[PDB]
């Protein structure tokens, strides 16, 4: 509360990169759950698997 | 120390030997309680410098 | 040993905090800092038990 | 808890609630997970005096913690939307 | 409700936070440094001889 600041608009580079990167993947993910939870039966064999 | 030669020494026992190895030891209880006084306080009055 | 395991998991419930500042205060311009943690508090207390 | 948070507090439908559950989760979900492993990875590289006790502990450590930061996350929003999809078949 | 008491009052809060360390670097010097827990069975030795 008393030293999280309202802003910090830039943040170094290779931080930049990472997180940018790291968002894309967030979606490849959602994009994973997306697409699991329409194969229901076909994804609770590759768990017993 | 005056009087013997290093090939000697010293050993006390009964009530000097509890004085002796105790020597020095009130500074740390002091401190201790003057510390938990201090940040007791201050948590209970939200306030460091009262 | 433990207390080396201890290392990345102590940090957890604080990050996971953490990170719910940064995306209050990037979804809503108007809030207060101490009103985000306030309300980022009633969104993770429950996980954090 | 983000999942069962959208479906009795928003209403939002099982799928809907699921999938916004891992979107808005993923990035806590790994950082921790990313801190923990990398955490405990200096001790499936270890060397030198007392290795094989540091190498037992982080070997198996890592891989599962990796399996179940990446595997299960994919995995959990199903067996939720599954198992809510249940809960509503069985009201009846 | 309860992070919000402490949100409101960040020297209780640490002073809470401080005394947990300082409790807990004072026992660090107090423990007892093995190598390994107690683990190996204890072992008495009798001997007669004939």
């Amino acid at each position: 509360a008393l030293f999280l600041r309202r802003n910090e608009g830039e943040p170094f580079k290779f931080v930049k990169k990472f997180n940018d990167f790291f968002d894309w993947s967030t979606s490849v993910f959602s994009a994973g759950v997306a697409y699991i939870l329409k194969r229901t039966i076909r994804f609770v064999l590759i768990f017993c698997i | 120390k005056e009087t013997l030669g290093d090939d000697y020494s010293i050993a006390w026992s009964g009530s000097a030997y509890q004085e002796v190895s105790s020597k020095g030891t009130a500074s740390y209880a002091f401190a201790l309680g003057m510390i938990f006084v201090f940040l007791i306080l201050a948590a209970q009055y939200e306030r460091w410098l009262i | 040993f433990a207390l080396i395991l201890a290392i990345g998991i102590v940090v957890d419930d604080a990050i996971i905090v953490v990170e719910n500042i940064d995306r209050i205060l990037h979804e809503n311009e108007q809030i207060s800092v101490k009103d985000a943690a306030i309300q980022a508090m009633q969104e993770v207390s429950s996980p954090v038990i | 808890e983000f999942a069962m948070e959208e479906r009795f507090k928003k209403g939002k439908g099982v799928f809907e609630a699921a999938v916004a559950a891992a979107k808005l989760r993923f990035r806590p979900i790994i950082m921790t997970s990313l801190a923990f492993t990398f955490g405990v990875l200096p001790m499936i590289f270890a060397t030198g005096a007392g290795s094989a006790s540091r190498h037992s502990l982080g070997t198996g450590l890592i891989g599962g913690m990796i399996a179940a930061s990446t595997l299960a996350i994919f995995f959990v929003p199903l067996f939720f939307y599954l198992l809510e999809n249940f809960n509503e078949w069985l009201d009846k | 409700m309860f992070s919000k008491f402490f949100i409101e009052r960040p020297v209780f809060a640490s002073v809470v936070a401080i005394i947990i360390s300082l409790a807990g670097a004072i026992g660090l010097t107090n423990l007892p440094i093995e190598q390994y827990p107690s683990l190996t069975p204890p072992t008495v030795k009798v001997s007669a001889t004939y």
